[PDB]
RNA sequence: UGGAGAGUUUGAUCCUGGCUCAGGGUGAACGCUGGCGGCGUGCCUAAGACAUGCAAGUCGUGCGGGCCGCGGGGUUUUACUCCGUGGUCAGCGGCGGACGGGUGAGUAACGCGUGGGUGACCUACCCGGAAGAGGGGGACAACCCGGGGAAACUCGGGCUAAUCCCCCAUGUGGACCCGCCCCUUGGGGUGUGUCCAAAGGGCUUUGCCCGCUUCCGGAUGGGCCCGCGUCCCAUCAGCUAGUUGGUGGGGUAAUGGCCCACCAAGGCGACGACGGGUAGCCGGUCUGAGAGGAUGGCCGGCCACAGGGGCACUGAGACACGGGCCCCACUCCUACGGGAGGCAGCAGUUAGGAAUCUUCCGCAAUGGGCGCAAGCCUGACGGAGCGACGCCGCUUGGAGGAAGAAGCCCUUCGGGGUGUAAACUCCUGAACCCGGGACGAAACCCCCGAGGAGGGGACUGACGGUACCGGGGUAAUAGCGCCGGCCAACUCCGUGCCAGCAGCCGCGGUAAUACGGAGGGCGCGAGCGUUACCCGGAUUCACUGGGCGUAAAGGGCGUGUAGGCGGCCUGGGGCGUCCCAUGUGAAA
């Protein structure tokens, strides 16, 4: 199965994920598919805000699953939501 | 670390003096005008043929001596000259003064060059806001490097305000006498700002 | 010391005999099918077709003769089975077997 | 994209197979000029639809067989042979070389 | 937007031509010196051995239990049975242990890189969609009795369970065979005859959830194959009997001789086979004008291996590092009857070697396991530690201060040099106390709305009272190499082919700018040099970029096989060749 989830690329102190699909089985810090997000829980810029909407919306439609402060970043990048 | 110790006896080794320890190394000498000529047992001797690349490195050496540092990171910049681009060794000269302990000299803060990294380093002055220390912190066109809080009560600095004037600033470091500050501006070159060292001679020893 | 293959160990023997125990039975009804069809007469060998069938979807059913083989087997079991049927034999009883 | 080769059939030597001398060129990563090299691959051909020096297009196939591989299709010129002629002399020169 | 050379064979010159050096680079190591910090990186030799410690579990929303315990339910009570019920531990049971991880031994291979084929295939774990959950029945644990063993733990009869094992049914659909249909390597619809299903839990309980059975589709992964690219020895020239091919079967997920039967003799090679030597390939990295040369630690992709070799079972997935069996080798345990272990997982130990780390902290983040969740495991991972081990940042002070002290070296004894150097004068404030002080974390969870989309509510820090901010405040480690040409830096003693130096030329045979020492200078600066090792220079294997009259070098001449390479007109083809458009060339 496949899962979208979180990756460091930050320095020995100096965290900084990206929000990446990956077949899970594949290792943390490893090759991908899709580059679909970036973000920085540190807030370092105010640029920690990226999920790739469109094909992410559709990747959780085709039978994806995320990780935890995936979820967290989806309800906040409202690919979840649906606007009500 | 700077040498560090009988600095104005180079004043006399690449041959003509500099600004170097300030008010005395431009007074009636800088070890100059009183005796001006390369120190040691061979001091007068009947001076040689320096062949044509140890002109050239007695320049590289030259430069780096005025500007007040070891040629590590010197090299390393001069490299980032060769990088970034433009007509190189101009461009160098450029973002080898826009570095801010001499920022800092030419903007008539600090009365000489070893002074002045005390002052920087000691976070004496300040830069478009925060207190940066680090000697060596390129600034960029616009930037206003100012001196500390504790600076305006400072006593040197009330020397160099009131000593100073009646002294136009490098076309593009616009002080303060009255808050005590400093824009950044354009890049300055060999004209802009002139110094006795044929920066063609430097580039082209150093790279070989 | 210990672990939990321990537990995976004797697992596996008990899924072994059952593994081993049923595809050994399905071996042994196809070969009772090959008897008595190149002797030549479809009757009993159509039973042993039907149980042999049914074993074999048992097989696909859980961890063995999975799909294919199971399948492949039933292919190739009727059509050894059919060939020496029409050799010396009518071809009757409609089992296994289409027309 | 099932890679086809179009090459002088070889040798008609084994039934339902055929050898075929496929020959490419090439440039040199390193010299410029131009170069050439023969390919004998495996030809699929059931009823001998094949023989004697024509040239046929070959087929990526189906692994038909122990490096038998590469079927055919479409036929192409016949009453080759000169080709074929020539290789064989230079495989006989090849059995023109001796150290025993 | 990047490219320089000099030393060196002669009495002397030009050309030729090797040895040398200037250079950048390193997981380095060695002697001399060595302060804070960031990020990094740190067994290259023994794929030798490894003691100890940890590293794979988890679920009671799968099912019967022994044992600590409470209401003590029955006991009119007893002695203690037993409905409920908090907690431990095994079992059957279910998913994981085929990921994660370490290593370069093998392997010159379709291994890898790479571009594709699969009308020849496999794919549990999460989304789509249709079809669904009739009944009966069986086995073995745990546990009951008895025994033997040092331990490893072991045999026999006896017990009840279930999503555990089954048989008939229910059959959209699926599978086979035989037949038609379009397709055209087994693609797809379809007719007759047989076979295949299913398992129940939890409750907020009459309705939802978690799991279910079947097929089709999605998602990703993976096997199979193929074109091309992928190192030296031709003093390795012939290689071969499953070998080459078929037809017919086994086996596999399937293709294929991978295997068997049988039958036909091909299969390959100087375009460099077969064989020996050597190495895991790579995105790249360092060098380089460029082409090229080397190489592949860390990081990422793909390989293959667990002390060496063979094997199979389980399972969706493996010949399976920390699962089993076997053989050999090896240590190790015991009361000697007989046994256990595999750190090329993390630390650490030991030998090898000139060489390379703490038997540390946190599950607070990320990612992986399983679970309705609660939750637990998590040496993946996140961090502190030790090494100037590399890049970078920084400090050992800043201002005036003498026709210039003292000391020390040179002298033509007038002085010159160290030297603004010093002491002092003031200014600051490395270090270092007092105080305050983190970001790194909003989800899963709780409720509002339904558990749906959306709102509030609440727990969560190892790092560390460290980074950091405020006040206060002390002048406070500087060394290494060079100084005959290359090459910037010279005088003085001792020494007298002795002592020595040395990268090449050579330097010492009693006036040495080379040896030691001393003054002074060059360079470099928490660095300095040495050796090693690769690329450069080296246009010295020359493709950009070379040569063979006499310098190295034209075959003793012919002959002609292959190959290489070809005059001039026309048009067709469009193969190389150029261009046009995209897929790809992941990230870094």
């Amino acid at each position: 199965m496949v899962k979208i989830r979180l990756a460091r690329f930050g320095s020995k102190h100096n965290p900084h994920y990206r929000i990446v699909v990956t077949d899970a089985r594949r290792k943390r810090d490893g090759k991908y598919i899709e580059k679909i997000g970036y973000y920085d829980p540190r807030k370092t810029t105010p640029d920690w805000l990226k999920v790739d909407v469109e094909r992410a919306r559709y990747w959780l439609s085709v039978g994806a699953q995320p990780t935890d402060t995936a979820r967290r970043l989806l309800r906040q990048a409202g690919v979840f939501r649906q606007e009500a | 670390g700077r040498y560090i110790g009988p600095v104005c006896r180079l004043c006399r080794r690449e041959g003509v003096k500099l600004y170097l320890k300030g008010e005395r190394c431009y007074s009636p000498k800088c070890a100059m005008e009183r005796r001006p000529y390369p120190p040691g047992q061979h001091g007068q001797k009947r001076a040689r043929r320096p062949s044509d690349y140890a002109v050239r490195l007695r320049e590289k050496q030259k430069l780096r001596r005025i500007y007040g540092i070891s040629e590590r990171q010197f090299r390393n910049l001069f490299e980032e000259a060769s990088k970034k681009k433009g007509v190189t060794g101009s461009v160098f000269l450029g973002l080898l003064e826009s570095r801010l302990d001499n920022v800092v000299y030419r903007l008539g803060f600090a009365v000489s060059r070893r002074q002045a990294r005390q002052l920087v380093r000691h976070g004496h002055i300040t830069v478009n806001g925060r207190r940066v220390d680090l000697p060596s912190y390129r600034v960029r066109p616009g930037d206003e490097i100012a001196v500390a809080e504790k600076s305006r009560n400072l006593e040197l600095i009330r020397q160099n305000l009131e000593a100073m004037k009646g002294r136009k600033v490098g076309p593009w470091l616009s002080l303060d006498v009255e808050g005590m500050k400093g824009k950044f501006l354009r890049l300055p070159d060999r004209e802009d700002l002139a110094l006795p060292v044929n920066e063609q001679l430097v580039i082209e020893f150093y790279s070989r | 010391r210990n672990l939990s293959a321990l537990k995976r160990h004797r697992q596996s023997l008990k899924r072994r005999l059952r593994n081993k125990a049923k595809k050994s039975a399905i071996k042994t009804l196809s070969k009772k099918a090959v008897q008595l069809a190149q002797e030549g007469k479809a009757e009993e060998a159509l039973k042993i077709m039907r149980k042999a069938e049914s074993l074999i979807d048992k097989a696909a059913k859980g961890s063995t003769l999975h799909k294919n083989a199971a399948a492949r087997r039933k292919s190739r079991l009727m059509r050894k089975v059919r060939q020496l049927l029409e050799a010396a034999g009518a071809p009757l009883i409609g089992g296994g077997l289409s027309a | 994209p099932k890679k086809v080769l179009t090459g002088v059939v070889v040798s008609d030597k084994m039934q339902k197979t055929v050898t075929v001398l496929v020959e490419r060129q090439f440039p040199h990563p390193l010299y410029g000029k131009v170069i050439k090299r023969s390919k004998k691959y495996l030809a699929h051909d059931p009823e001998e639809k094949y023989k004697l020096g024509d040239v046929v297009e070959i087929i990526e196939s189906r692994p038909i067989s122990k490096r038998k591989r590469f079927r055919v299709l479409r036929l192409v010129e016949s009453g080759r042979m000169d080709l074929v002629e020539k290789y064989l002399i230079r495989r006989q020169n090849y059995q023109s070389l001796s150290k025993r």
